[PDB]
């Protein structure tokens, strides 16, 4: 029954540390995108004002 | 109060990028109103596909009278070349009661309010000029420059009840000569459920014509989940431990009624409209059932347009549907609840 | 066309335009205006439209007239007046409609006032009065069973569920202009076949039949060919 | 009259209709686990009392307090409320019968003394007058035998100190879905009115070691079993009755919508031809 | 041994989503801000042109 | 408008009035058949009705001659910090006379206190 | 309405509190009087400052609480003393 003990919980841990790093890079887009428009924003707006 | 004036020009905004040309008229409005829409139209999108037709309350009773139907001669314009426009009209009320200064000015016999006795024909032949015409009429009127085209003019008049009654005069007379109603109550837009539509005495008489098929088809359950929310909502006032079918059902009621609202000057197409039918109609919201509905609708439109748009071009562009976009939009949601 | 000696069918899509319509004229000839703002001769010109309409030593004119009620209530002088005239009554119920049943008629409360022993016979009568009581009843033990269950109906009032189920759908039936929409082809049931199929269904016979056995079927012979095939 | 007061009035009148309406799903819905619950209580305590039945005459006779008809000074009641209104009348009707019962002990210069099992009882009988010696209130949609012990508990002690010599439960028999009725049930001083058992009488009852100790102890389980009986009996009763007067309110509503209907569409006709002729009068 | 491998794994999960939940929270706030900045650094630029 | 205003005032305002809202159609509900046929969800936010209707009320300098007492001059922020705070419950356990006729929330802890 | 609109308060006088015994049968919470302070004596405005407000939410409360057979003692205080100024 102990074999398995080691065995059984390689997963969890295995598992859960890739699960847990891809959420975290997955916030790193979130932000990468929503400043990266923010600054497409922040441009079209300046442009689009001194043109009215 | 109640967003009527909003309703109406979130339809003119959302006309930025289709052919439909819009008209605004605004009859016995205020001066620093009108203003104040017409640069909420620059800014939010494009006032260059509208027309302001502008007659203010302090201008005399001919000129509000006639306004809207030289707004229509303007609509009419656009009918009767093959290309498809839309007029809304803002408040008839006010049009009608400057048709009865004009009338009793000129001592014209009245009848039931003062009205005189060809208030109905007033918005009957202002509004029957709303239609869609046939490409041999559109071909013999411009005799022979278009030849397959099928003009159309589409009219929402706005008019206001007062203290919501139902059966006077002039709200019952539009309520005759138009083709269903988009009845917005007042104590669910003071409950802050904003667009406060109500379903049930709100009908479109065109039925599902109208619809695309991807919003056809994801949409004829809604209307059953809420009139079984409205009958439901009486139970879950005070009380409990019912049948888990109903038990299901009334929750499921209740957050497709928080699903289906909206900030103001956000439209919406219509890929991102049915992927969020489809999300609340497939059950993918049923364990979400709680108050993140608003934030998990932003981050779904988020992440569909982060890594899905060739679907949603393929949606905008057609709004088919069959077992291949179902397969897909499982897919989608599937993927989107393993995120955030 | 009645002077040619047919039946003719007069139909008014809707006689309150008609009504209202002529408040509209007689405001613009300006006449003194009477109870809820109708005109001064409100009955006077239903009057000589309904008048009209009628049976003759040749042909006749049926009329079938849509009626909107204005604000709901029935006691309004256009109602008022335009119910003296009518002899019957066929409402259209969404409820029947979500069923599935077409026509979508709401037995219990369309009416009709040649529904007399003396006008109609009493086998006709007789027959008409027992479907309605029936479907009455069905329309009570339907609050109670939601409320409870049906452990409470009796066995007698299991028979009286059996039979409005079947007599409920026994009413409907498939029309020759309704064949896209439903692909059947289309009946027409003469009245001693009606009577003949609910006189049956009421006393019992045929209570071996399923109840899908009538939907849509036309005649009870046709819904024992049916229950034959099913 | 008046418009929008009457439209108001018809609009809250109609929104009371189906709030009654759904009171009385809930009321059925209860009735349903109330009175399986009672199907399942109903065998255990109708045998133990017919067991005591089978030791209430046969020989071999060991001699208890509880089990001899001795002579009456005063009387007990275990009284069973409510605790909540809308039920119609069934604890008026329950308190009436004991007022009665009550009464003519009094007659009799024999005292009462009451344990109530719900706070209607309570107020009740705190404001007419009776001498409340125990109380428990707000048992709970699933009441259990625990906590109804200690009022059982305390009548028991005074019985067996000596003080109180006939003890009565009075609660609604649930006789039908649709009917029920009050009671008074003679309970603790096992009625010798009782069936002899002859029917068997071969049996001289005979007894494991103490049988004071034995018996006293089921004695004590045959009290407490005809309590909770009787206490779930008269929840399935209750039931019955809030899902009656919930009926009852739904028809009045619609009978009132239906009269003030009338008084808002007679009073906007008025109103409109008030109008009108006021209008032609001035334009003259 | 095992029953706890099990509990951990779901924690960890927890911790990373609302590890990432917090810089998009972040990236909302410098949003806000940094488009404020733009509409009134245009706005400087608007009124020295409309007034020039 | 969230908009023109804070984004916090936007949301206590949306709150007191969905708040409000909610207790009127409870209002004939209780009269006809009683505080004790709510549940304990509704009778929370009846009480929090409640409370947000006593803060609401306010003495004017002006209106002083009428009730004797003085006047108060609240500051924008520390009415939408009040709100927020009794609709977020911080101050639930205080009764409704300790919001009626007070000037800011910590005066409103003040009379409590006295109270 | 005119007369409303001109005068400087009211004294509503009602059928259903006469009829109750209420004699004189005003309703306070319906009346108002716009001078109202400056015109009493320091005495009388003094005691008076309580009546006014005590007596309007007395009927709400005796409104609110017809059938809750037990109460609170705070609301009940109140309940009682509405009763005997009135
Ligand atoms: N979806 C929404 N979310 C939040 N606020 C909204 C929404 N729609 C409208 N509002 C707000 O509701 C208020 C009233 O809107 P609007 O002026 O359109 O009502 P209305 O019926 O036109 O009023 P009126 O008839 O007096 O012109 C405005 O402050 C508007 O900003
Ligand atoms: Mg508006």
């Amino acid at each position: 029954d102990l074999d398995l003990a080691k065995a059984s919980a390689t997963d969890q841990l295995k598992k859960a540390k890739a699960e847990a790093q891809v959420i975290i890079e997955q916030a790193n887009k979130r932000r990468s995108q929503i400043l990266d428009e923010a600054k497409a924003e922040a441009e079209q707006e300046r442009t689009k004002i001194v043109a009215q | 109060q109640t967003g009527k004036t909003a309703l109406a020009i979130d339809a003119i905004i959302n006309q930025r990028d289709s052919g439909i040309k819009a008209i605004y008229v605004a009859i016995g409005q205020k001066a620093s109103t009108i203003s104040n829409v017409v640069r909420k139209l620059e800014e939010h999108g494009a006032l260059a596909n509208t027309i302001v037709v502008v007659a203010t309350a302090s201008e005399s009773a001919a000129l509000q009278y006639l306004a809207p139907y030289a707004g229509a001669a303007m609509g009419e314009y656009f009918r009767d070349r093959g290309e498809d426009a839309l007029i809304i009209y803002d408040d008839l009320s006010k049009q009608a009661v400057a048709y009865r200064q004009i009338s009793l000015l000129l001592r014209r016999p009245p009848g039931r309010e003062a009205f005189p006795g060809d208030v109905f024909y007033l918005h009957s032949r202002l509004l029957e000029r709303a239609a869609r015409v046939n490409a041999e009429y559109v071909e013999a009127f411009t005799k022979g420059e278009v030849k397959g085209k099928t003009g159309s003019l589409t009219a929402l008049p706005i008019i206001e009840t007062q203290a919501g009654d139902v059966s006077a005069f002039v709200p019952t007379n539009v309520i005759s000569i138009t083709d269903g109603q988009i009845f917005l109550e007042t104590n669910l837009f003071n409950a802050g459920i904003r667009p406060a539509v109500n379903p049930g005495i709100s009908v479109s008489r065109v039925g599902g014509a109208a619809q695309t098929k991807i919003m056809k088809k994801l949409s004829g359950g809604i209307r059953t989940a809420l009139a079984q929310y409205r009958e439901l909502a009486a139970f879950s006032q005070f009380a409990s431990d019912l049948d888990d079918a109903t038990r299901k059902q009334l929750d499921h009621g209740q957050k497709v009624t928080e699903l289906l609202k909206q900030k103001q000057y956000a439209p919406m197409s219509v890929a991102q409209q049915s992927l969020v039918l489809f999300a609340a109609e497939r059950g993918y919201l049923a364990d979400v059932e709680l108050s993140k509905i608003g934030s998990f609708e932003a981050a779904l439109l988020a992440y569909v347009d982060r890594d899905h748009a060739p679907l949603m071009q393929e949606i905008n562009q057609t709004g088919g549907y069959n077992d291949e976009i179902e397969g897909k939009l499982k897919g989608i949601l599937d993927s989107f609840k393993a995120t955030q | 066309f009645r002077d040619e000696g047919r039946d003719v069918l007069l139909f008014v899509d809707n006689i309150y335009r008609y009504t209202l319509a002529g408040t509209e004229v007689s405001a613009l000839l300006g006449r003194m205006p009477s109870a809820v703002g109708y005109q001064p001769t409100l009955a006077e010109e239903m009057g000589v439209l309904q008048e009209r309409i009628t049976s003759t030593k040749t042909g006749s004119i049926t009329s079938v007239q849509a009626v909107y009620v204005p604000a709901d209530d029935l006691t309004d002088p256009s109602p008022a007046t335009t119910f003296a005239h009518l002899d019957a009554t066929v409402v259209l119920s969404r409820q029947i409609a979500s069923l599935g049943i077409y026509p979508a008629v709401d037995p219990l409360d369309s009416t009709s006032r040649q529904l007399d022993p003396l006008v109609v016979g009493q086998e006709h009568y007789d027959t008409a009065r027992g479907v309605q009581s029936i479907l009455q009843r069905y329309q009570e033990l339907k609050d109670i069973i939601a409320i409870l269950g049906m452990d409470e109906l009796s066995e007698e009032d299991k028979l009286v569920v059996a039979r409005a189920r079947k007599i409920q759908r026994f009413l409907s039936q498939p029309f020759f202009v309704a064949e896209v929409f439903t692909g059947s082809p289309g009946k027409y049931v003469s009245l001693k076949d009606t009577i003949r199929g609910f006189k049956g269904i009421m006393e019992g016979e045929y209570d071996h039949l399923p109840e899908q056995a009538f939907y849509m079927v036309g005649s009870i012979e046709e819904a024992v060919e049916k229950a034959k095939k099913l | 009259a008046g418009a929008k007061d009457i439209r108001s009035k018809i609009a809250s009148v109609q929104n009371t209709q189906k709030i009654t309406k759904a009171m009385e799903m809930v009321a059925a819905s209860k009735m349903r686990k109330s009175q399986d619950r009672m199907a399942a209580s109903r065998p255990y305590a109708e045998t133990m009392r017919k067991v005591i039945g089978h030791l209430a005459h046969g020989n071999l006779e060991y001699k208890h307090p509880y089990l001899e008809d001795r002579d009456v000074k005063r009387v007990g009641y275990l009284v069973v409320s409510t605790d909540r209104g809308l039920a119609g009348g069934l604890n008026i009707n329950l308190f009436k019968k004991l007022l009665a019962e009550m009464k003519t002990w009094t007659d009799k210069g024999v005292q009462a003394d009451l344990a109530m099992i719900g706070s209607k009882g309570v107020s009740f009988f705190n404001s007419v007058g009776g001498n409340v010696v125990a109380q428990v209130t707000g048992m709970g949609d699933n009441p259990s035998l625990s906590e109804l012990i200690g009022p059982v508990k305390v009548m028991l002690q005074a019985y067996d100190e000596g003080r109180l010599d006939k003890l009565y439960i009075v609660s609604n028999k649930f006789i039908n879905t649709m009917s029920q009725v009050p009671t008074i049930s003679q309970l603790l001083p096992l009625p010798a009115s009782d069936d002899d058992d002859l029917k068997h009488k071969s049996w001289d009852y005979l007894y494991e070691p103490d049988p004071k100790a034995l018996l006293d102890t089921l004695l004590r389980r045959y009290v407490e079993s005809q309590v909770y009986q009787g206490v779930v009996e008269n929840l399935a009763s209750e039931q019955a009755a809030r899902m009656v007067a919930m009926k009852a309110a739904t028809d009045n509503g619609g009978s009132l919508i239906k009269e003030l209907q009338l008084v808002y569409n007679k009073a906007r006709q008025a109103s409109i031809t008030q109008e009108l002729t006021e209008i032609v009068s001035g334009a003259a």
